[PDB]
């Protein structure tokens, strides 16, 4: 939000886990302490489009993303073009 | 169509048709102002009804009247 | 272009990539190494080979563009490299950055994961009912 | 070599980008102004739409003795 | 009298539809469960999943015994 | 001289699209197309304006005069005008308010010449307004106007058939 | 997996959950996986990623059709014989109405078994068998009864091959991944040696057992079970022992004959099925050639060759991968097979080749719409496969830079044309009809498009109809009639009880029908044109193969990204072709009826089942249920208490069934989750729910239960409406 | 007679309100969609994966509904 889909967990391991998601999510960035220590939820969002790829592997034990962001560019979605 | 269509199918094909005026002579330079694309993902689901509705309710509107007119009854 | 040809990455024609707006707006691009003269996949569909120069190809659009990876890492290399180019320079500076492979540690960058409150209990629904003076702007 | 013909006339070649026609027919500024009011368009289309359209409409629609519908 | 009975029985049932979706968004948008519970709203929500059941449990049987009685009658 | 040009997709690199073939960019065609707004802008759009508007003027007749809504005419006012002096009329601002999406508001003039243009970057834009305007003002007189060499043309007319 | 491999057991798999792809059905309980299981039970991405195998499966498990269609047809020779009518309805035909078929009075039952011909009580047919059976160089209900084990003999046999492949240890590569001859064989003699084998048991016995029996007597008072041996006597009426010739060539003499043959075309004035003195020739004039050709020829060579400037450098080598595909050689093949059957349903209604067929009208008609339903649910299919391999089937990429590598270079092209096509079509080849009404109902008909009002004049004729029925005086030979009778030139007098085929005229009512077809042939075409093209990229996901040509959508990004994949283009190309056959089945009897059959009495005034009402009438696609829907159809809703009444009493069922498909096609998946647990909870309190963890349909399953729900729907209600308005009047 | 269309529009209202029932009693989320909300109504469609997730915004069950509503008054 503008894009702000909840796919957190508790491990944030990503050791055949989960990886796939064009650009969006450069993170390992060990918080202080969760087990294969490294966390959060994402890093800088503003690049790519809507995937849910996003879970459909490794945990969000709750929800796991989709569209939500509304306010949306085009680099956004494909087209503008 | 709105209803056994759902967006994926329709976007694509206008990613297609969006590569003809581009690439078309007496149609080019003359640009949109708003970036062609196809149907929300909820906006269809609507659409597809809203339309499946009038139809619907448009057809028992003239239906009933064509026939309670005449009669016989 | 002619005059000037610099090219890297052939192909030949295609229907596929860059139209009208990579000019009028943003241009994207990847770039990467190899070793000896190998014949590829593509996106757009089409498909040729490489041996080098920069290695250059330009790409439409960023989602198109590391897909060389998503099996562009099915066929050897540690080094794969787009950037972005405008129709004037920088600010956003895409693959360069600090390190690289979207999992090691440097630095921490933006990300957070949280919002105010955590996954817990947001039976909790919509607070405040948007107004210009109580930390909901993120 | 004859079937090494040095390009029987190389053209120069490629035309151009050059130039394969002159130009317009003289054919122009025998409209200068000639129907100006959108060669005064400065500040029209409103006017152009209230006269235009209604009198593709007054007239248009009305008639003295049907031939109906 | 029969073009008159109908466009009050559509709207009517396309109300009540439009009555039961403002109260799923009261639900989202405005509701409070700190403010609300052990409060008859709630409970309502909390002993949920009976209540689509003894609801289904209603169709289910409305439905195979309608048509039981409509085939076999054809 | 080649197999097809010095052989090419484009008039260069082959990740634009195009795939120049011919039908896009043979001289058989691309010649017969730019003493208009084919590759070059001649003099300004003032002029091309009625050529365009007069061309696709005269048409729009038979189409609506030979298969008119009661057809083949005994009135003398159809063979020709009769209405479509609505059609030119319906969309000569179905035109002006598309070039409210060109502004960019000036006057240079240059529809004289000077040193061998380019116009440049004459891709994209390099129109504004006060060229749009006429253009669609030569098309006004084009359409209403072009319509009755069509009408005032008697008619004889075969077919045929 | 993993279990025993080895080498140490026999011993068979029957215990242990699950098998198919490997954190598999997985100790923890699932109910998905049972459909998973049916669905894609046959496939190859597993079972091994090593060909090898897969044409060992398939060439056995093809087998078990064969075998089956066998135990098959056996159930229709038993039951064309002993639950008899055959036997009756042949020494009185124009009379009967046959069966083969008949209840058991368990009970409602009965009213389903309504005098039929030859005597009685049963259920009717439109599957013309009692007509194939005409044949019977030697007639008898019993006979039918060895032809009938016959069957199962082929069959057991014909079935124990298929335990004599996979199952056995099976053959290898070479013997398919060398094709080097396999169509040299199949064309040369079975394709030959049937049509041959078939000419020889086609005037031997055949010919002359309905030669005089175009007559009269009542059989047996015919056609002993061996006479037709050496004894070359009663082949006698019916052409020479060749009197004086000596094995074809020419040092022959006519003074008065020619051998069998003597070409016909035409129909037989007391049988018009078309002539069999011609039937024998033009199978002999067939295998010939198959008998000659299955003689290529070991295979590049000939495609490696012929390329051009933008042709197809590709060509050369189009693919090393056609032996080494099937999902390919299967998608090809479907287009043919498939657009090679509803080629059959045409030559069939203006050309019958079996006696008593025009006047049996109900029973070649069914046939024009089955035959012609698989001539399109063969051809969507024959666009899956190819999909199939678009995405996968090869290993690698080894194939390259050729014909496909080319014709995708363009793809946002190809399918940008034919896009416009359509919207073209549409806009001329469906509005057109609803001007019509617009303008009927604004009534003006001046102005209309009839027949008659927007300018045509009393004549469709000058085209190539014209020159067809009329061609016997070019380099034509000739022989009274045409080719098809339906043809604008000449002729009349077919048949003594009803009536058969005779010009079929046409201009408008049939000019835009024939239109419609474009445009609906074409639409239907670009979803799965740009569907198998699109399989693998896009610039909407290129990321996009990666899974298999399946996946439910990517997902709610892109905005879209739902559609997509290419099931799903071979899920909407259905649903259209659905039209493309339900809407060009809706025309032929419309016509066929409207002119055509009808009937001749006195004078032979002519009396169509409908005085052509089609005229100005059906161009107004109202009049396509004023004339048609409920015009006809007033058969099936009339049907009650009957005979028949098992399409009427169907035509409400599988006309509910369709309106079923549109909430399993309608509708989300969350959702019956969502709902699956109010259940699932309610389940639990009584302690009656959890192990085999119950769950929704499967994004995609979901669509799999419309579709086929839609049109088995959608479907049988016509093959109701139908058989309903053939039987009884027509 | 109207012993039945009588249990027919019975088997409507009540079929078309498990669907608003539950639409409703749930906006705020559920077992596959836990944190269903800030947006609750329309935010048709989730990604794929979990089961497979989707008409399951109350909107679209709303959505969902109109057609029994569209049944039943008819
Ligand atoms: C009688 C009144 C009543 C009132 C006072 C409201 C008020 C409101 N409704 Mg609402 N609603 C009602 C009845 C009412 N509703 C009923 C009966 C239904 C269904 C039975 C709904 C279903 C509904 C939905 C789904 C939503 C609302 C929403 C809203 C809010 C925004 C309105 C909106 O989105 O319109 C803007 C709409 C337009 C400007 C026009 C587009 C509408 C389309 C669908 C046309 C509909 C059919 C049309 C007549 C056919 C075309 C005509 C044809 C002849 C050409 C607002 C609070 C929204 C909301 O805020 O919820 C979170 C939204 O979710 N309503
Ligand atoms: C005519 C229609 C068709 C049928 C048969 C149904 C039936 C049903 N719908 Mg439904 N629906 C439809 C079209 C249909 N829908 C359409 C077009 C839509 C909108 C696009 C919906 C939207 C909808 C919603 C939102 C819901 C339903 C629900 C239901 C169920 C409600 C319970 C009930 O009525 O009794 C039960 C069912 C029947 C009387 C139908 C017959 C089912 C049995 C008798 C099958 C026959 C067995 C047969 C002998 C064996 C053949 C199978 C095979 C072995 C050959 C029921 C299964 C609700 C539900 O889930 O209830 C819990 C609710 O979720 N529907
Ligand atoms: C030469 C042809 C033929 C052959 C051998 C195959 C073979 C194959 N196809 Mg295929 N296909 C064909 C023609 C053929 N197809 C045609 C004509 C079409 C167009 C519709 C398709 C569309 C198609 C699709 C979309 C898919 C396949 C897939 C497959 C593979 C999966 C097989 C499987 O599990 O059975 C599947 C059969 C079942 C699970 C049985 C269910 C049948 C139901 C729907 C009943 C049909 C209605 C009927 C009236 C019901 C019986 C009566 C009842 C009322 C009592 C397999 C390799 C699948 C794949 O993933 O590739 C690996 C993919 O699903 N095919
Ligand atoms: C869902 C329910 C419904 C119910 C309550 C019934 C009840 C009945 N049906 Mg029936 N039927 C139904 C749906 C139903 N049907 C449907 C949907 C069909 C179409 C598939 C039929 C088709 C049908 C037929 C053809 C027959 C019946 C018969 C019967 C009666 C025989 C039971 C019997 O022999 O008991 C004896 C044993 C005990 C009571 C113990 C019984 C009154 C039979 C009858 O004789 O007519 C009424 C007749 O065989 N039904
Ligand atoms: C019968 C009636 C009606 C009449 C009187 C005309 C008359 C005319 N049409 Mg025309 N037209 C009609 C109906 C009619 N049209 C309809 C229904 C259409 C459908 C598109 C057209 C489409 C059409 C086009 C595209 C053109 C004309 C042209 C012409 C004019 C040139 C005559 C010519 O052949 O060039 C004589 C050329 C030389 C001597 C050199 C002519 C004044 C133009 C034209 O004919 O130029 C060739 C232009 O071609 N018409
Ligand atoms: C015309 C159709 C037909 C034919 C010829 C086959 C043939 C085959 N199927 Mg099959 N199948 C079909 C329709 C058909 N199926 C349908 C409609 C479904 C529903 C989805 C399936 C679901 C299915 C599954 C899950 C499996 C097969 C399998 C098989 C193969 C196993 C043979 C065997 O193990 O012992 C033969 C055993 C007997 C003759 C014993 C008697 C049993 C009764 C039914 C007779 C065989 C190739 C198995 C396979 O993968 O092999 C390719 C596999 O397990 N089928
Ligand atoms: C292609 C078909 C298939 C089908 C759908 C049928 C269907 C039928 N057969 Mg049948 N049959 C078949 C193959 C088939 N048969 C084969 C291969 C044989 C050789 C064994 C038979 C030998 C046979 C006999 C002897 C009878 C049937 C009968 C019937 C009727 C009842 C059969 C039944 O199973 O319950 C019932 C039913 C119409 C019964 C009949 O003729 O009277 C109704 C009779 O029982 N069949
Ligand atoms: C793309 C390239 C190359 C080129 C430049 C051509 C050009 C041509 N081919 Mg061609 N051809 C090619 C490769 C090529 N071919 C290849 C590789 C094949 C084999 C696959 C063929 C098989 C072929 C056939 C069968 C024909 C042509 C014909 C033609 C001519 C069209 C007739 C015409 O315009 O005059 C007509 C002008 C009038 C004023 C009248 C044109 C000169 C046609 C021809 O022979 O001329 C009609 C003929 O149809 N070609
Ligand atoms: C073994 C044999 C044979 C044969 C023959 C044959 C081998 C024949 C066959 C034929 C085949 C055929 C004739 C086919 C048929 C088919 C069919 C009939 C089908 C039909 C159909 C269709 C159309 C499609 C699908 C469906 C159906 C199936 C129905 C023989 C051999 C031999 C030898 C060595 C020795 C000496 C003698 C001889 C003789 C020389
Ligand atoms: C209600 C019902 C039924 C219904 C039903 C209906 C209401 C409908 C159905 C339908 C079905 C179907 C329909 C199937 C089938 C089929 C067929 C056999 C087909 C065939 C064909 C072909 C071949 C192809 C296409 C065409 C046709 C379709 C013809 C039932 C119910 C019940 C109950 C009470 C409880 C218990 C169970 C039961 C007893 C069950
Ligand atoms: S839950 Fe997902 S991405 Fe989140 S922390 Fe684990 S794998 Fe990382
Ligand atoms: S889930 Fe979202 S952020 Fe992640 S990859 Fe997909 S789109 Fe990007
Ligand atoms: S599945 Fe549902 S959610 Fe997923 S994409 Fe399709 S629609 Fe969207």
């Amino acid at each position: 939000m503008s894009h702000s889909v909840k796919i957190y967990d508790t491990c944030i391991g990503c050791t055949q886990c989960v990886r796939a998601c064009p650009t969006d999510v450069l993170e390992m960035i060990p918080w202080g302490g969760c087990k294969a220590k490294q966390i959060a939820s994402a890093p800088r969002t503003e690049d790519c489009v809507g995937c849910k790829r996003c879970e459909s592997a490794c945990p969000t034990d709750f929800l796991s993303v989709r569209v939500y962001l509304w306010h949306e560019t085009t680099r956004s979605m494909g087209l503008a073009y | 169509m709105f209803l056994i269509s759902w967006r994926g199918y329709w976007q694509e094909l206008i990613e297609t048709l969006a590569w003809a005026h581009e690439r078309t002579p007496l149609a080019n330079l003359i640009r949109w102002r708003d970036k062609p694309v196809a149907l929300s993902i909820v906006q269809a689901r609507l659409v597809g009804l809203v339309h499946f509705s009038v139809g619907y309710i448009f057809t028992y509107a003239a239906f009933l009247i064509a026939s309670t007119s005449g009669k016989f009854g | 272009e002619l005059d000037p040809n610099t090219p890297s990455p052939i192909f030949a024609g295609s229907t596929g990539g860059l139209l009208r707006k990579a000019q009028v707006e943003e241009f994207y691009v990847i770039t990467w190494e190899s070793p000896k003269e190998q014949i590829f996949e593509m996106p757009t569909g089409g498909a040729a080979i490489m041996r080098e120069g920069p290695n250059l190809l330009k790409l439409a659009r960023k989602e198109q563009c590391l897909a060389l990876g998503t099996r562009l890492r099915s066929k050897y290399k540690i080094k794969y490299q787009f950037y972005r180019v405008f129709p004037s320079g920088e600010v956003q500076y895409l693959h360069p950055k600090d390190g690289v492979y979207p999992e090691k540690v440097n630095p921490g960058r933006q990300g957070v994961g949280l919002n105010m409150r955590s996954i817990g209990k947001n039976v909790s629904p919509i607070e405040v009912k948007f107004t210009g003076k109580q930390p909901y702007d993120l | 070599d004859l079937e090494d013909i040095a390009n029987t006339t190389g053209q120069w070649d490629v035309y151009g980008s050059d130039a394969p026609s002159p130009y317009n027919s003289l054919q122009s500024k025998f409209f200068e102004t000639f129907a100006a009011p959108f060669t005064k368009r400065g500040l029209l289309l409103k006017f152009l739409i209230l006269g235009g359209g209604s009198l593709l409409t007054y007239v248009s629609a009305n008639a003295p003795q049907d031939v109906l519908p | 009298q029969a073009a008159l009975y109908t466009h009050h029985q559509y709207i009517a049932g396309f109300i009540m539809t439009g009555a039961f979706a403002h109260g799923p968004i009261f639900f989202i948008r405005d509701y409070n469960p700190e403010q609300n519970a052990d409060n008859v709203l709630a409970r309502m929500l909390e002993h949920k999943e009976a209540i689509i059941s003894h609801l289904s449990w209603a169709s289910l049987f409305l439905g195979f015994h309608t048509l039981g009685l409509y085939v076999h009658n054809d | 001289k080649p197999t097809y040009q010095v052989i090419q997709p484009l008039n260069g690199d082959p990740f634009i699209g195009g795939l120049e073939t011919p039908v896009t960019s043979s001289p058989l065609i691309a010649w017969y197309l730019s003493n208009l707004p084919a590759y070059r802008t001649a003099v300004n759009p003032l002029l091309r304006g009625v050529e365009v508007g007069l061309a696709h003027g005269f048409l729009l007749v038979g189409p609506f005069v030979k298969a008119g809504p009661l057809r083949n005419t005994e009135y003398a006012g159809a063979a020709g005008s009769l209405a479509a002096a609505g059609l030119v009329v319906i969309l000569s601002m179905c035109l002006t308010m598309y070039g409210i999406a060109s502004f960019k508001e000036g006057e240079p003039s240059i529809a004289p010449a000077l040193t061998l243009t380019g116009r440049k970057k004459q891709p994209d834009q390099l129109q504004s307004a006060d060229g749009w305007a006429k253009f669609t003002g030569g098309f006004f007189f084009g359409g209403v106007s072009g319509v009755t060499w069509a009408c005032f043309l008697m008619y004889v007319l075969d077919l045929p058939y | 997996l993993v279990d025993r491999d080895p080498i140490k057991t026999s011993f068979e798999q029957w215990a242990k959950p699950g098998h198919f792809s490997r954190t598999i059905a997985k100790g923890p309980d699932t109910t998905t996986w049972i459909w998973n299981l049916h669905a894609d039970a046959h496939d190859f991405d597993s079972h091994t990623s090593d060909l090898e195998e897969i044409s060992r499966k398939v060439f056995s498990a093809h087998f078990g059709q064969l075998s089956i269609i066998f135990l098959w047809l056996s159930g229709m020779y038993f039951h064309g014989a002993r639950f008899s009518n055959y036997e009756a309805w042949l020494n009185d035909p124009t009379h009967i109405g046959p069966s083969a078929q008949v209840v058991w009075p368990i009970v409602g039952q009965e009213i389903l078994n309504g005098d039929v011909g030859g005597g009685f009580r049963g259920i009717q047919i439109t599957s013309g068998f009692f007509q194939i059976w005409r044949a019977s160089g030697i007639t008898s209900e019993l006979q039918l009864y060895c032809t009938a084990i016959g069957a199962l003999v082929f069959a057991g046999l014909m079935l124990f091959a298929g335990w004599f492949h996979y199952h056995k240890a099976a053959p290898k590569l070479a013997w398919f991944q060398d094709v080097e001859s396999m169509l040299n064989h199949h064309l040369a003699g079975l394709l030959g040696l049937g049509s041959l084998s078939w000419a020889r048991h086609q005037v031997h016995v055949s010919l002359p057992i309905n030669q005089f029996l175009n007559a009269g007597v009542d059989p047996k008072e015919i056609p002993l079970p061996h006479e037709f041996i050496l004894n070359r006597d009663l082949l006698a009426q019916l052409y020479p022992s060749f009197a004086e010739g000596a094995t074809p060539f020419f040092t022959l003499n006519w003074s008065k004959y020619a051998d069998f043959l003597t070409f016909r075309g035409g129909l037989d004035p007391l049988t018009g099925g078309l002539w069999l003195t011609d039937i024998a020739h033009h199978h002999l004039a067939i295998a010939i050639l198959f008998l000659i050709a299955g003689h290529m020829y070991r295979i590049k060579d000939i495609l490696e060759a012929h390329k051009g400037p933008f042709t197809g450098q590709g060509h050369k080598g189009l693919y090393e991968i056609l032996t080494t595909s099937w999902h390919a050689q299967l998608s090809i093949n479907l287009a043919m097979l498939g657009s090679l059957t509803i080629v059959v349903a045409q030559h069939m209604y203006s050309m019958p080749p079996y006696p008593y067929l025009a006047t049996d009208y109900a029973t070649q008609l069914s046939l024009f719409t089955h035959h012609m339903w698989i001539g399109g649910f063969l051809i969507v299919g024959a666009a899956a496969h190819a999909a199939i391999f678009m995405v996968r089937d090869y290993d690698p990429t080894t194939r390259y830079n050729d014909l496909l590598d080319r014709v995708l270079r363009h793809r946002d092209a190809i399918i940008s044309h034919l896009n416009w096509v359509c919207i073209f079509l549409g806009f001329h080849s469906f509005g057109l009809y609803i001007h019509n009404d617009t303008m009927s109902a604004l009534g003006r008909p001046q102005d209309m498009f009839s027949d008659t009002a927007i300018q045509l004049q009393p004549v469709f004729a000058q085209w190539i109809q014209n020159t067809h029925a009329l061609a016997p005086g070019t380099t034509a030979p000739g022989a009274t009639a045409s080719t098809s009778l339906t043809w604008g030139g000449g002729d009349l007098v077919a048949v003594g009880n009803k009536v058969a085929l005779l010009p079929i005229p046409l201009g408008t009512a049939d000019f835009l029908v024939h239109h419609i077809h474009a445009f609906t042939i074409h639409v239907t075409v670009l979803i799965l044109l740009k569907g198998v093209l699109f399989a693998r990229s896009s610039r909407l996901i290129p990321d996009k193969a990666n899974l298999g040509f399946r996946f439910p959508c990517d997902g709610p990004g892109r905005g879209g990204t739902c559609q997509v994949s290419a099931w799903d283009h071979v899920f909407l190309g259905l649903f259209w072709m659905y039209n493309s056959i339900s809407v060009v089945i809706f025309h032929f009897s419309w016509k066929m009826q409207s002119d055509v059959w009808g009937t001749i009495n006195d004078q032979g005034v002519v009396t169509h089942i409908t005085a052509g009402n089609f005229a100005q009438s059906s161009i107004t696609i109202n009049g396509w249920l004023r004339d048609f829907l409920w015009a006809q159809a007033s058969q099936v809703i009339q049907s009650y208490g009957s005979s028949l009444s098992a399409y009427g009493l169907f035509f409400l069922g599988a006309h509910f069934v369709w309106a079923f498909s549109l909430m399993f096609l309608f509708s989300g998946r969350g959702y019956w989750q969502e709902l699956i647990e109010s259940i699932v909870w309610a389940h639990n309190k009584l302690k009656v729910a959890p192990a085999t963890q119950p769950r929704a349909l499967s994004i995609v399953q979901g669509r799999a239960v419309g579709v086929t729900h839609y049109l088995l729907g959608g479907i049988a209600t016509t093959w109701a409406f139908f058989l309903a308005r053939i039987i009884a009047v027509g | 007679g109207d012993f039945l269309v009588h249990h027919a529009i019975a088997l409507g209202l009540h079929t078309t309100t498990l669907i608003l029932v539950k639409g409703a009693l749930d906006a705020r989320g559920s077992k596959l969609m836990p944190d269903k909300k800030d947006f609750g109504y329309s935010f048709p469609c989730d990604g794929p994966g979990r089961g497979g997730t989707c008409d399951i915004s109350a909107w679209d069950d709303f959505y969902l509904a109109v057609f029994w509503m569209l049944n039943t008054i008819g």
